């Protein structure tokens, strides 16, 4: 599993952090520190954390991945990370 | 387990001597003329506007259609609602307007109807009625969005507390594609407008 | 005589208890969150919307001027109203209307709208009200007539019963020239429009 | 005699004085960045809402004119009018409403307006206001008949008091023909409207 | 500390004194018989106009109740408001719309409506006004937004000065979310309209 | 007799002169860029705006059509029409409603239009105005009655002098059986509205 | 140097003397009684309509207030404006809306009103006029961005060339965020609106 | 005899020869693409604007019915109505207005419309077609009375001649009661607004 | 080349022609009373709602100005327009809104309303006209953008065919920023609304 | 602490430019010459400069700092920069 | 001096690029052909040129520039480029 | 000439693609099959094909570019290329 992709709403410099889908690695995501929810309005489950997206990027340093490229859609920023 | 008739009638003595002890407590004759049959038909009315205790959503949440065909905004605007608020029980009352964009179940436009009904009759706070709506839309269809804006006046802002006339409390939920996408949520704004 | 601040403390507690009542014979928990402080909230709503009991006609009906400067019609449009139908305890609301031709007294603006609180903060059956706030301005002034019309919605007929949304009721009382004299009649009418 | 300029010099210091005494009784500091001129600033504007007083009818109803070709009748309505009442010192506006029929004599339209502006900018009462710009108009031209319709807001009733927002004030004068005929009356009436 | 009804006794006669003086600097007569009360209810109105200085946000800042169940937009619009300007002490009337997201608490919705009498009952500036009322629920609730829009017509500017009718001055706050996502800000602005 | 084409290219040199001296007298600079072709431009406009000398009612008014067939109301409502007001030489703008009650001669609709252009393009009152066009119809006609309102909005009334924006001057003829027949006068006042 | 009452007083005569001028090239008596005043009642008109030449920016754009405290949008709308299109020195009258963002500067609201006099009152064309106001604004405040828009109906295109009756000419003027920020744009474009 | 679809038939080939005619002495090519076709669909369209001709009122006047019971008034409004002036071949098109007062014999109410129908498709004139409409009426039921209010807009006097846009020609029959009867007209005119 | 005055005059009796035998083939008696002048009137009528082929664009696109000085929004909105169908030569009518951006070079307001009458004045189908305006102002001045909305009614559509009455068309060409820039678009759109 | 996130707003020809959250470096944060403050409407702690991006990016990049990958959301400019 | 941004508006095939605030390289800006100015609304200067910002950027690679990451805020294009 | 910016509208399925400006490459413009218009309303020329973009970057490979960086700018997406 080398790409990983992970999000944020609005502001940057505050949580939470979206940073896994359903069939995200369980042992990552507990890494991370991050809870399983599903939002009242979406289909589908994800892993988020109340850090910031800093915290988030540097804890996946750690565990070896690296910022390929980062956007914004609509409001939300999002980082493609890769197993590096 | 929700109310029933045989509910209604086992109480309705109980509500009547309450409203019938009110009338002497303000200060009225509860045997002058005009409020003679008031204790009854204040408590006739009150179950009537708390009627919808005595319905589930399941009933109405099990009438859902499967089609996937109808990729296409559904909107039944202008919805009229009358409430009880818990707080005061005096009764608040303005329209309710319901979007949704469909996945693979489509709903009956009077079923939608139906929903606010069996929420609104009930003893309410303007916030949980517009959620509980939304939800049941949510759960009988898991739609990829759906939209529910409650506009309504509150009789105990207006006839008492802070004495606003003009003034309206609306409520908005957004969820789904209806919270995400900016051309969805516009659209219904605009749609559901004069 | 009229209802007192004591009586309301005193009363209180019943109405509280009355309420208290009501709400586990509509099958709701008293104790649940968003209804604890209810009983007293609405009894408190309910005195309020009855306050009327506690003033008299008398006390306003003696700020009367003399004055036989102004033969010119006098009218305040628009009053907003807010009643309880004696007969379902549920609210009525709309506006009020009053006009006027002096003779020799006149009376000031502000206290036709005392006018108006006085009797529609009652249990009310909108003729009624209409008739004792023409009385009282007839009885106060000798005019030389007065036109009194006021147009509410009543929530029993909304809300329940024939539910006719969109539904008012509008009640007229003219007298004087304002019955006797059309070209008064129309003048009256028109200048309350839009 | 009529205010002066000179009057408004002499008199503007105890103004200023006398504001400033009521921003230390209402509890605010006088020295306060935006109070500052505030003493001056509303003493000016005091003394503008008042500038009626330095005027004179009998000026503006001196420049009427013979004709006798014109037999229509002549309306200027939507004036606006800003005025004080003079129980409260706090102002009602809206706008009022001329007509007549003239006889011998005619008065230039931006007249009729000018006699709203002497009456109107002084401490008033509505009642009085209204027959003082029929009375001017009568006087001036001897018309077969004359109508003036003041329509306006109190917020003297409307900020405080009986606090009816809302709430309009109508007073509405007719004179000669216009309170005879019924033809007459009812056509200012319905030119005026809308 | 807050003004008090002791304070309001002692400077009723202060302000009295201050308003009699401006009827005679303006050239008016005190004693007139319409003129004899004036320099009292002038008084008691302005301290009413004022009685927000008597309150402090505090006591209504502290009933927020903590609820994170309910993520939607919660406004209330048409809230009628007047006040007074500081600049002139002539007042500026009209409404105001307040709107939030909450996070994990919530207000009642009587209770925003008092937050705009304790600051619209001062001296104001309308920026001022807005900001106060846009800071006191961002204090008290911590939402994930806020929104808050005034409209309202100052009468210095149109009984005087550059005499603008018509003339409105509207006043916009937004925060957080309200700011920074379009969606959230358009969504309140459409809400609020018509 | 009638103004010519020629005696607008002969006049045309004087016009321009005039238009430019003044331009000087204000202040400007009538060699500045977009005021070089002012001085002929205003002096064209100035002669298109009075058009109406160059023409003379007898050729409209000879086009009258015997007709004792059609005894109903005619009514020729919002005729939109453009003066110059004699006074300031400021216009005054508006609309014109005229209607009548034939007796043997009937007018064709184009040509009610044609009489209000004739007389509102010159320098007018709009009282004469009024009554030129109500003659006209009456003398090319001879009808059982007839009826002319002009509702306009005077420029020098709104941006001099009174200064009274939204201020309207309505101006009403009535002649024959619109005068006599209270039926027919309100008829054609009712016909004529929104 | 502006233009002053000295000014006026020499020039009155020639602007006298050119009107005088323009009755006799139009073809009318100067000596017939309602034209007899009007040479000098149209030049003083005139000069009143370009009494913003004898005023200059400098002094209102000399009134700003430094704030940083207020970060809010603020808004003056419907500001009536009158003004003379200096292609053919007819009026063109319409409203204007302004809007800004301040940074550290603010300005007073009657003043931002007192911008649009100045230069509204002089020969203009609609888009230097915007311009004018919002580069005003910019200069005196340094604000984050500002916004001027101005609706108006040009009598020159209405009574007479292309004679569009019912058409409008709208001019607006976006400058910094106000360009920039969607968000921002789309607030104040509504904001501003009915 | 009424026209016949024989007729249209033998006549549809004179009618595309003629509009190919004006097609070239307008200046247009009658082979360009967009104008093939357009010598019969103008052809046909216009056979269908003047339809009127091939019906006769005979048929629908046959359908009256026996009934005394109902003494009301019965109207039938806002009934669309298109038909071209028989001038200019330009066609007038607006709102018919019906009412009456039986005696003895009822009409449908879509016969009603059907008249309009019958008479409002062919070459017209506005007071020809009303009256027409109002005789249908009268001598099919004999009623005691009968109204008849068209209002329309000629675009012969929009798109051309005197161009007055907004302009409307209103036409009125009143018949009977509804002519003898200040109660009766002014109900139908009431009864038929808005 | 453009069709000439001397064009009218050898074709108007063509037309004439063509009209009476139109008559004729109806049905209609053209030597009937009414008819009589028919066959020109309607010639006449048809050359001038056609007059735009008389015209050239270049005339009217040459007289651009230069100017990048005013960066701001210029809009015309509510332009009246009345073109004829290609198809059936029915006229279809309704407003023309124009709005554009300028970069160095802008024209006269009048001169935009008069490429709408070149254009519109012509057998035409809505889609072409709006794009020859729109394509007429860029060429002419090489804008950032420009927008071109087009509102009417569509005779053929409601008079006949699928008769649909309340039916609009609306044609809207968004061009450079117009098209690209969603601020651009919204502001426009939003500017020429009611 | 390898990643870092700068922002600006609206136009970047001028400051000011977010470069830290609450839990940023301390001693980077002072060596940008950036204060710490909370926004009314904000629920968190920002600190920021007075200078345009670039003159940001020219600090970041003499502490180490190189620029991974920048991007828009909404009329706010991102940088995501990392300790290379 | 290593980080240099560059903009264009609403659509690339055409100019103006901005292509510096105040502070910038006086002597890049001209090597560039760049102009100063400070737009009406703008409460900053600017340095731009009339080309389009293909032109800028095969400029800028002769002075030594390559693009590090390029994105869309708003309708404005921005470059963001390194000195290598 | 290194550098090179294409985009494609809405949707990227789908051309047209817009490979250049009145000033590009005349050969490379050609090799890529593109034609020079001037869109209404546009005041200036630009060069397009009928293709998809991805068919756009293959192409571009072959005459040896690279994507450098991709965005969004409102509903257009553009590629950032460089001769490499
Ligand atoms: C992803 C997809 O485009 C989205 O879920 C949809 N949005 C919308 C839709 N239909 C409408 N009318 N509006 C939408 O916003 N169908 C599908
Ligand atoms: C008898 C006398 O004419 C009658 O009482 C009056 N009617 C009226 C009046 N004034 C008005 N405005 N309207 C009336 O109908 N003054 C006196
Ligand atoms: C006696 C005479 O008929 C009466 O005074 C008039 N009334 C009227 C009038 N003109 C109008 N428009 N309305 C009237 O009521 N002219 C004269
Ligand atoms: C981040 C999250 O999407 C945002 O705080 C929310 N916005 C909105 C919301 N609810 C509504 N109705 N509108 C919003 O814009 N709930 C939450
Ligand atoms: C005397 C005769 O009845 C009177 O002149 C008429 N009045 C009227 C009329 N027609 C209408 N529509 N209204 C009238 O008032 N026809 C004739
Ligand atoms: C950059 C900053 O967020 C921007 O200048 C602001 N915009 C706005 C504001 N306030 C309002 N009401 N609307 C805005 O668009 N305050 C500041
Ligand atoms: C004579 C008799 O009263 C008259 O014909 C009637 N008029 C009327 C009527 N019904 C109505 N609604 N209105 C009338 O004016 N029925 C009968
Ligand atoms: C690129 C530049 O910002 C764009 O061409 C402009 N847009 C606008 C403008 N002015 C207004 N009012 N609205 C715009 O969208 N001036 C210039
Ligand atoms: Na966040
Ligand atoms: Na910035
Ligand atoms: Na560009
Ligand atoms: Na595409
Ligand atoms: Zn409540
Ligand atoms: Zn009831
Ligand atoms: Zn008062
Ligand atoms: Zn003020
Ligand atoms: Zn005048
Ligand atoms: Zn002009
Ligand atoms: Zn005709
Ligand atoms: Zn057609």
């Amino acid at each position: 599993m080398p790409y990983l992709l992970i999000s944020t709403q609005i502001r940057m410099e505050v949580g939470p952090t979206m940073v896994g889908d359903e069939h995200s690695d369980p042992e990552l995501m507990q890494q991370l520190g991050a809870s399983k929810r599903r939002v009242l309005g979406n289909n589908f489950y994800e892993y988020y954390v109340n850090d910031p997206p800093r915290i988030v990027l540097d804890k996946l340093e750690c565990r070896g991945f690296r910022v390929l490229s980062m956007t914004g859609v609509g409001q939300t920023l999002v980082w493609c990370l890769h197993k590096e | 387990r929700p109310r029933s008739e045989e509910d209604n009638e086992l109480n309705l003595p109980n509500l009547a001597a309450a409203y019938s002890s009110i009338l002497r407590s303000l200060g009225e004759d509860p045997q002058r003329q005009g409020l003679l049959k008031t204790p009854w038909r204040a408590a006739t009315a009150m179950q009537f506007f708390t009627k919808g205790y005595q319905e589930t959503i399941s009933d109405v949440l099990n009438d859902a259609i499967f089609d996937e065909d109808h990729d296409e905004m559904v909107i039944v605007k202008d919805i009229d609602m009358f409430s009880m608020c818990e707080h005061h029980l005096v009764p608040f009352v303005g329209r309710v307007h319901i979007g949704y964009l469909p996945n693979k179940q489509v709903l009956g436009l009077s079923k939608l109807a139906r929903i606010v009904e069996i929420y609104s009759r009930r003893l309410q706070v303007q916030e949980r009625l517009t959620k509980q709506i939304a939800v049941a839309i949510t759960e009988a269809l898991q739609p990829a969005g759906v939209g529910v804006v409650i506009e309504a006046t509150h009789m105990c802002m207006v006839m008492r507390g802070v004495q606003k006339m003009n003034s309206k409390t609306v409520t908005s939920t957004m969820l789904g594609v209806f919270r995400e996408d900016p051309k969805t949520r516009e659209e219904f704004l605009t749609l559901i407008r004069s």
